[PDB]
């Protein structure tokens, strides 16, 4: 109720540069846990149309195609791109009732008054409202477009979840103080919608005294609109696969540029009297087994998130300014300053063919090493974590950058990069940037200080 | 998983032993003793660390 | 007074000589009423019959043959002796479902649930027991998973029988559709299957039973496709006249099962043959998913609960001697993983036996597949198991067994106090 | 017991060169189909050709 | 109709749609669904059942 | 059968006499002793 | 098939978590996954 | 069922199981007095005639 009217007013008043329309939302214990909603910080949404560029961005053309480039200085496209991917972006209204409760009982302890066709007893283990707005570029609506929802807690994770308005506006159209007649007239439905992938349902609502009743805006859903705007969203979910794609066909390149002998890259201890032919036939059985198991949540997708941030770019151009100079001159070390790659965190692919089961994501740190050192893969507790020993295993290694590892059993490695190339750039940006952290309750105004705890509007205590 | 059921025997290895089937192999008088290894997830009695 | 029954239960569980056309029944009939009302007579025979010539009883390992026996039988069809067996088995049952709640200190719901459906997980219907007929009535919370995504969306179960519907048939093996009764389970029976799946079996079988599921569509169309069942009105020359022609496997499966001197043999293979219409669908285990009540959600709210019970099946007590080739194994509960009979029935499971001998055990710690090995997320720990080890065969074990599952919520402990208990 | 030391210079030669013609024989029969978007894409089509 | 009684189904000759009028009926069921044909298990415990129905006394 | 009794004691690995038994963290009752003779 | 080592002779260990030892499968285990990779497809 | 201890029993130290070390009615090594079929496990027994 409380963020409904007042956003329901706001798009009202904000009506006339973008015509948003409100969707007013409730959620449940399906989209995300009691956990994840009691410290959920804001909401995103973005408006993209059935073309499935943006609402935000240019109409006609980009600067943001010429795939990727491969570079390291720019590595997107530098952060003007990033600022694009931020004011495509908008921080709708958002509240959270962290309690269980009856939805239609708790608009009746409201001032609202229901009427449903058939009564619904539904039930859910808490609530967070949020309310839409969808963006009807003339006075007329496109059925193929699609929405977006970022879900954001303090950590910097994010949760994206897509639809089509095709399901939004199906069965509504077809039908079809201010703050006192509002709660008089009411609500006149209640329907739930799945999302464009079947994961995850959520309940709309739809006041009869909403400004939208009285635009009269036309709604037309066209086929043709409709096979684009699902090849649209094709390539924006196989900006993750055919990356994985990418990495397969670098080891099948270079295992043939090498011809079979590959060396060692890595700390192991071996053994001569034991068979290899055993495991160079474990390779081949686990390394489909990886592409067999492929997903968003992996490595070399959290290999790229440092890079597309803010300041990722100057500081990686920083990186080899300050290899790529001059010895230090004897007259710069007497009065100089004192001048300045310990250790760094990658992230590992954890293959085991004995179970068929496959970690992901692992947090790997990793140095060099003294007495020519190779390389030793430590976790975060100094554990020397010793999958590579196993034969069970083979593990994919990854880089802040786009170097690359392929290790066998035993710490033998084929050291390639990563291409990127045949990707474009403007699909690799909204699947994964890294998004900044926007000031709210609690956040301390400097950048980055001892964090005080959380605000967890939660349901175990009062509100207060 | 139904047609999967033999494909988890084909494999000949072990499975470990689980924590919580490690509390039930001691005695009602040697539980508290320090011979015990899982004491360290005992923590509260309507959960099970 | 129920030794004597009790005695005859763990007679004829644990006993090697279970008659194998017993775990064929179960998963023909699904316990449909009429489908029973069809083999009624049949049912007599193979009662009178098998215990006048075996000591033993017959169709106790299921729990729909019990209840139907026991309601729809009493018209004087058995001598009363077995007929009082069967009452006293249902007897027991409502006493132990007497006990589990506390009847002194129950009137009036709390929250959509009932007082008893907190005190005790025994009367909760977010239980499932692990060999399940029906659906339950009550699903308002619990979820259940078939592949991927849980079926909350109530347009994937359908069947219909006597229309002969052909797409059921092509796709039984394929998990997605999955096809009930359309009869939604109430509360009381759901109670009683509960208790006989997870109390008096278990602490009356010592963890020998197991769970088997049968490739029927394979099997019939080798064992009712002769035409001495096609070819019938709506011979008796010799024995060996009928033997060849119901085949081989009925000869040796209904040799003395349902032969009597006033019923031949093919008459009663086509009393069997009348109600192979009530088809059902091959096994599917399924994961149910339900978060607790409002009173267990306090602490780790976001906690969900895996639970795999199995569906169409049949929790049998001993390894079927001639039905090893449309069997399939399925340990999936710590309940009714027994290797030998696992080792028995398969081939790659008593390898594996052979390869690892201390995995002969009993008490739960036989490893359970990974889909089904979520010890910190089922309901019944490996205490439970520990326990049905070593239990005597005695009724207060099927006590104590319903008297373990008192929960821990805090409504649960004002209730439980405030018995004196 | 018996191990050798992670050196640099120590490698792994090939096995026997007709198991990395396995390899190969392997990635073209994986070229043709198994592309993990074509599910995804006729699994939401055929779910719009259901609504 | 024939098509499905002998690549299909797999019944002897001795039985045919004339002596057996549930098959004759069901030839125009089978035939309406021309997928499933490779399946032949399934139609076999379809005319099973039908066979078993059509006997009662009912 | 080494590593497995030791696990089954509680004591560690082989690692003029030295000071093995290192000394308790707390002690109200003094020192200790008890043998053995099966 | 066989690697081409750079020390000639090979050394002993002291089976720390530090010391990243090779593969303890000696004859059977390996013959056991190498089953296992046959029969898993 | 009482020769073994069966509340303990599991895991192996050897690939005999643990159960062929605390009886000898589990263990390969104690052959029974009239034999009419050899047994599976002869990995430590050797037989002579």
């Amino acid at each position: 109720m409380e963020t409904h009217l007042y956003s329901d007013l706001a798009f009202e008043a904000r009506f006339a540069d973008d015509e948003q329309l409100p969707l007013h939302l409730v959620l449940d214990q399906e989209v995300l846990s009691n956990e994840e909603a009691e410290t959920l910080r804001y909401v995103y949404y973005r408006n993209v149309d059935s073309a499935g560029r943006s609402t935000g961005r240019a109409p006609g053309g980009d600067e943001d195609d010429a795939p990727a480039s491969d570079d390291a200085e720019d590595a997107v496209g530098g952060d003007r791109a990033f600022d694009r991917e931020r004011r495509t972006w908008q921080r709708a209204c958002f509240r959270v009732l962290p309690r269980p409760l009856e939805l239609l009982d708790y608009l009746r302890q409201s001032g609202l008054t229901v009427t449903l066709e058939k009564e619904q007893r539904v039930r859910m283990f808490y609530a967070v409202f949020t309310t839409l707005g969808l963006r009807c570029p003339d006075n007329r609506l496109s059925g193929a477009q699609t929405l977006h929802l970022r879900l954001v807690w303090p950590d910097g994770s994010y949760r994206d979840w897509e639809f089509l308005a095709r399901d939004l506006l199906r069965e509504e159209m077809e039908a079809n103080a201010r703050t006192d007649e509002w709660k008089g007239a009411g609500v006149s439905r209640l329907r739930e919608v799945w999302d464009v992938q079947h994961r995850v349902r959520l309940r709309v609502l739809w006041y009869v005294n909403s400004f939208w009743r009285s635009r009269e805006l036309s709604y037309d859903d066209h086929e043709v609109e409709l096979y684009r705007a699902l090849d649209a969203y094709r390539a924006r979910i196989a900006v993750e696969y055919v990356l994985i794609r990418a990495v397969r066909d670098e080891i099948y390149a270079v295992l043939r540029r090498d011809g079979g002998a590959l060396p060692q890259r890595f700390a192991c201890h071996v053994s001569r009297n034991m068979s290899w032919r055993v495991v160079w036939e474990l390779c081949r059985h686990a390394l489909a087994l990886w592409m067999d198991w492929a997903d968003v949540r992996s490595c070399i997708i959290k290999a790229l998130t440092p890079r597309l941030s803010r300041g990722a770019a100057a500081a990686a151009q920083r990186a080899r300014r300050q290899r790529e100079r001059s010895a230090p001159k004897p007259q710069e070390l007497l009065f100089g300053p004192r001048n300045e790659p310990a250790e760094q965190t990658w992230y590992a692919d954890v293959v085991r063919c004995v179970r068929a089961q496959v970690d992901l994501g692992v947090e790997v740190r990793a140095a060099r090493c003294p007495r020519t050192g190779l390389w030793i893969v430590r976790d975060r507790r100094g554990r020397l974590r010793r999958w590579l020993s196993q034969p069970e295993v083979c593990v994919l290694y990854v880089t802040p950058d786009l170097d690359f590892y392929w290790v066998l059993p035993g710490g033998f490695a084929v050291s390639s990069r990563v291409t990127l190339h045949g990707l474009a750039q403007r699909a690799l940006r909204d699947r994964f940037q890294n998004f900044e952290a926007v000031l709210a309750r609690g956040m301390h105004v400097e950048a980055g200080r001892q964090e005080p705890e959380t605000p967890r509007v939660s349901g175990r205590r009062l509100p207060f | 998983a139904a047609r999967r059921i033999p494909h988890f025997y084909r494999v000949r290895r072990e499975v470990p032993r689980t924590v919580n089937e490690m509390k039930q192999d001691f005695v009602v008088t040697d539980f508290y003793k320090v011979g015990n290894i899982t004491l360290y997830t005992e923590l509260h009695p309507f959960f099970d660390f | 007074d129920y030794e004597e029954t009790l005695r005859l239960f763990k007679t004829t569980v644990t006993s090697p000589n279970y008659p194998e056309l017993c775990y064929l029944v179960d998963v023909l009939v699904h316990g449909n009423v009429d489908a029973f009302l069809l083999i009624r007579t049949f049912v007599a025979r193979c009662i009178v019959n098998m215990f006048h010539t075996r000591q033993l009883l017959v169709f106790a390992h299921s729990y729909a043959l019990v209840t139907l026996i026991a309601e729809h039988l009493a018209d004087g069809a058995l001598p009363p002796q077995l007929l009082f067996h069967y009452r006293n088995l249902v007897a027991v049952l409502r006493l132990v479902t007497r006990i589990s709640a506390l009847p002194g200190l129950n009137n009036g719901q709390l929250a959509e649930e009932p007082l008893s459906a907190y005190v005790n997980a025994l009367h909760d219907h977010r239980l499932w027991p692990p060999f399940v007929t029906h659906l339950p009535r009550n699903m308002e919370g619990v979820q259940v998973v078939a592949d991927r995504q849980p079926l909350n969306p109530a347009n994937i179960e359908a069947r219909h029988h006597g229309v002969s519907d052909v797409p059921r048939l092509g796709a039984m093996d394929a998990d997605e559709p999955l096809f009930v009764d359309d009869y939604r389970a109430t509360d009381d029976e759901w109670t009683l299957q509960k208790v006989f799946y997870l109390c008096l079996m278990p602490a009356m079988t010592n963890n020998r039973a197991c769970g088997l599921g049968l490739n029927l569509k394979t099997l019939l169309v080798d064992l009712f496709y002769r035409p001495a069942f096609l070819l019938m009105p709506a011979p008796e020359d010799s024995i060996a006249a009928q033997r060849q022609a119901v085949g081989e496997m009925l000869t040796e499966l209904v040799e003395d099962v349902a032969t009597d001197a006033h019923t031949p043999l093919l008459q009663a293979c086509r009393e069997l043959f009348l109600a192979v219409q009530f088809v059902g669908e091959h096994v599917k285990v399924l994961e149910v998913r339900a978060p607790l009540d409002h009173a267990q959600r306090q602490g780790l709210p976001d906690f969900i609960s895996r639970q795999h019970v199995l569906y169409n099946g049949c929790c049998v007590v001993t390894a079927p001697k001639t039905l090893i080739e449309y069997s399939l194994p399925v340990p999936f509960h710590r309940f009714y993983s027994n290797p030998t009979i696992c080792a028995a029935l398969s081939d790659d499971i008593k390898r594996y036996v052979t390869e690892f001998p201390h995995y002969h055990r009993h008490d739960g710690g036989f490893p359970l597949p990974t889909a089904f090995a979520h010890e910190y997320h089922n309901w019944l720990r490996s205490p439970f198991s520990r326990y049905s080890a070593t239990c005597p065969n005695v009724l207060h074990s099927v006590m104590t067994l319903a008297a373990m599952l008192y929960k821990i919520s805090p409504v649960s402990l004002v209730l439980q106090t405030k018995a004196h208990i | 017991a018996v191990f050798f030391e992670p050196h640099e210079e120590n490698v792994l030669r090939c096995p026997e060169r007709v198991l990395r013609r396995l390899l190969e024989d392997a990635a073209v029969t994986m070229r043709g189909g198994g592309w993990r978007e074509d599910v995804l894409m006729d699994r939401v089509r055929k779910r719009y050709l259901r609504q | 109709h024939r098509h499905v009684v002998n690549v299909v189904l797999e019944l002897p000759t001795e039985i045919s749609e004339a002596t057996h009028p549930v098959l004759a009926t069901m030839l125009s069921k089978y035939t309406r669904m021309s997928s499933l044909f490779n399946d032949k298990c399934a139609f076999k415990l379809d005319l099973l059942r039908m066979v078993a129905v059509s006997r009662t006394r009912r | 059968v080494d590593r497995w009794i030791r696990h089954a004691a509680g004591v560690e690995r082989p690692q003029f006499g030295s000071m093995s038994e290192r000394n308790a963290a707390a002690t109200v009752h003094g020192q200790k002793a008890a043998c053995e003779l099966i």
